[PDB]
């Protein structure tokens, strides 16, 4: 990826050999969960679409869920194309290079184009494009490893308050939905599905108690 | 933005004159690129010490054939060959730098560089690029061709790089 | 983190990925002790929100105390937003405009808007507001794990 | 009587029966109707018979109501 | 519905509660047979899509039938918002603005507007359009409670000529084909359907056979 | 027929001893198959109505079709002459008086009147009204000759898929009823009367049934 | 079909009877297989779009793959309207109006306007259009027509090589996925499936044999 170079010259910087140790290890480690999108967006920022693809190419395994997130690139890339075609217009006093679906995906694009699209001014935030359509890859793809539905997520006779929480929230994480779908769920789901013994004293709470005020309910 | 490339250009090793190349990168990249780095040879091969073999009077001086020497080989920095690009640029002056090829997708490092207007080329060859300085060194070199092409001395790319 | 080049303007730099797998590492092997305060603290210097948004969605595990945390940070935002008048309309150019609760939560804004609260002059510092939100949070997480 | 995350088909009870007490519960039921739009396609073809379900995920997840009754019609 | 007063301004009248109570008596007492489209075009005339609103929302029961009402509905509204460009900015006083698919529904507009609607000149018939998407829900219903088809009806060796052709005519009715297919098929299935005695009797009739030479002819 | 010369006059030309020959041929080897209505159309291009007199009376055999074309035609002239009318009188030179019905048929004239017709100034072509009443008879024949209907058409257990779409196609050809009833009949009742299993396998096929669809998934 | 003259031009010309008689027996003859679709390139060279729907019509039986090639031609029609759209504004004087979808089929035209459209300045290959669509109705066709797929071949133990290799080859012919495809299943496929003795015999040649000496080591 490029970096700020002393002073003020962006220069191309090979990726570390132990950035991708890092990877593979989390990769290998902790599989799919919700938290490797924040690892991976946060281990490859400004990345070269070169970078990417060598960070999804160094995966071992899973080969089903990187063909989906290969499959989704070129679907976003193809949607790309039709929401940017050349229409004809005035041609531009000054001409920068473009990025083609295919030349963000850094398919065809060679490493001095893409340096050349993102340290020209104006840069072309092809780095940018090409993470937002990997993370939504990886959301497509968190979203099916989950073992069991969301509404499926129900407390044992003798299971704690703790690890029913835990797991409904971590299993609600990785469900999908928007965020005033998941406030409905929050208060129509958590509570019903509870232990009835710990489900009369949410309810002696409130409808709309916090998360803190039943934890400590039902603490212990 | 367009790169610059130069050829000093000798006759049996008296030297002639530099002729100096814009490449429309911006319009025809990659096959400007591949000019571009094979003037460098920072790919390891290129045009320093090839020469042009087939010079023909009004019409273009061609070169660029760095493994046989004689119009039969060359090849890109992509491998052997490589697509027609577009054919957005057409052949429409002297100076006009426009690729060779054994009919279409067989690009490989042959380029000729027109002397005349060549409207007939229009369509079967990628242009990539114009002379920029130079165009009286392009005319002196014609003195040395003939009718079918053979040149009577030896022509050379002394030394070749980027400008800019 | 903001590094502060020698002399030279502070350069803004992604945070190292040493950061981000001691900070998991601590967080899984130490559960949540008191002095994980101190160590989040440590290595979150001159960190913008987006580094610390980070930070804490790397945690894996432990969603109850996340939620926890995600609330005391809405409800600090809101007190911020109630007794903190916003203004609007057309803002004087090289004057960012009024940081907003939910905009000194790094959830509404992007980087830019985060260096350049860190940079006018007078300094506004977002990042020294947000950590203090999150030590508060991770302290209720702390009082609540005894 | 219920809620609308009780309602369950039987094993022989026909699709038509099980998605009229479906949706006179979610009717009964009070929430905003965006909530509904993706409890209906969240909850209608989960709860279904085993043998209806496959059928219905057959036709698709965005199917309409009435290519999935006549999916399942006797 | 709007009541026209005799030699002056036609003055808007809420429904009537014998109008409602006919109107969910019929539904509740015949479920949806073929003639509960023209009683309630009868019943529902000049009446303003609030009006149709009620009348549609008194029905109980067969909620799947109203949710497939419903969904004709927006999409019959969809279309008519994608055939329409809708104008905006200040609008010229006494002349109303354009009528969006959502509003020709009911479901974003008022009785004033409505009223406004169906005064102006020249008038918009909102009414009538939200009355035709009715009916053609309606009738998507209809045929989706037909029990048989119409090309597996086969005459009973006993079960006479009468209640066979009030059957076929009965399925003829539900039918959803258009009506010049709908002519050939009971020009031909009617006299193909029948029993082999009477079929050889129509057949002996010949061509130009109508309904009521056909039923003198297959008496006894 | 009338050959066009190059550039030249359109010169009139007797029908080859080839073409009755293929005529009488066909009629006699393929009897009266749906596509003999195309090679009769194709063989009889710009020919004179005594060109279509000769190939009609050539055909040796089946007299009652002959009849019945005969009096096909008969009507179609009793109609074109009640309606339109048919000027006397001293007609001015160089224009051609009305042509009648028994005059437009060509049993009531010789080929000068027929090649004054069809080079007239605007042409009124005889020919291209003599050959719709001809195939107007032709399609009545072949329907006669179907032997069986196509409501009737039911597979056969051991009978595959291919044969019987090619005989309910055929038959289709064969039929008389109007193109949209056409349609219909060939969109529901080809998958309305298949073998059980391959019926069920269309109906899993659902909507936008397709031959070509239908055929791949009736394999095996 | 269009025929030059002496002088140099062409014009329309009456398609000959014994062309119909051939393609209709070799239609018949051999039915459907791979070289059907040379000898109807051959036949029609230069043909208007009628004389290829008269070729088409012609063809009595199998109608189930006269009707997919209609389907396909239906298809490729919308496809040519959708990919270029008239242009609006004047015309240039020495300029005239283009063809449509369904024109390019010639079902809605007649055959002046296609002459003018073929013989314009410059000329508009609407007959090599609408013949590349039926060839590739064909080869669909034929395709449909093959009786097995290319991976269930195995040579059997008392079959020949040249049998096996004659019906591999066949089937691939009849094949058509692609041309590269192609090339990679015949070193693979063709290698694979050979009877054990023979197929060491392959073997001790290695994957550089060419299959002169891969047949005439199995020879004798």
């Amino acid at each position: 990826p490029i970096v700020q170079n002393i002073q003020g010259q962006m220069v191309h910087q090979a990726i570390s050999p132990r950035t991708l140790n890092a990877w593979v290890k989390v990769v290998e480690e902790k599989a799919f969960s919700p938290e490797v999108i924040p690892m991976f967006s946060a281990l490859s920022e400004g990345a070269t679409p070169q970078d990417l693809n060598t960070m999804l190419n160094t995966v071992g395994g899973h080969q089903a869920a990187m063909q989906m997130l290969k499959e989704t690139i070129n679907e976003e890339a193809a949607e790309w194309d039709r929401v940017h075609p050349v229409h004809a217009g005035p041609i531009a006093p000054g001409q920068m290079r473009e990025p083609r679906g295919s030349d963000i995906a850094g398919t065809t694009s060679t490493l001095q184009e893409q340096i050349g699209w993102m340290t020209n001014n104006p840069p072309i935030p092809v780095g940018e494009i090409y993470k937002r359509w990997i993370i939504l890859g990886l959301n497509k793809i968190v979203r099916m490893y989950s073992p069991t539905s969301i509404l499926d997520i129900r407390q044992g006779p003798k299971e704690p308050f703790r690890d029913y929480v835990d797991r409904f929230y971590k299993t609600l994480r990785a469900e999908q939905a928007s965020q005033e779908v998941k406030n409905w769920m929050t208060e129509t789901l958590l509570v019903q599905n509870a232990n009835p013994d710990c489900k009369t004293i949410l309810k002696a709470l409130g409808p709309a108690a916090t998360l803190e005020e039943m934890m400590t309910a039902c603490q212990g | 933005v367009n790169p610059t490339v130069f050829f000093d250009i000798a006759v049996d090793g008296e030297p002639l004159g530099r002729v100096s190349f814009e490449l429309f990168a911006d319009k025809v990249p990659k096959t400007a690129e591949n000019f571009r780095a094979l003037s460098t040879g920072e790919k390891g091969f290129g045009y320093k010490g090839s020469c042009f073999h087939r010079i023909i009077p009004g019409f273009m001086c061609q070169g660029g054939d760095f493994t046989r020497h004689n119009g039969t080989g060359g090849k890109s920095i992509y491998g052997e060959k490589f697509e027609d690009e577009n054919f957005i640029l057409k052949h429409t002056g002297p100076g006009i730098l426009s690729m060779a090829n054994a009919g279409p997708n067989t690009n490989g490092s042959q380029f000729f560089i027109c002397t005349a207007k060549t409207e007939w080329l229009d369509g079967k060859h990628v242009v990539f690029g114009k002379v920029k300085e130079g165009m009286n060194i392009v005319e002196a070199m014609e003195r040395f061709g003939s009718r079918n092409g053979k040149t009577s001395k030896k022509i050379t790319i002394a030394d070749c790089g980027q400008l800019e």
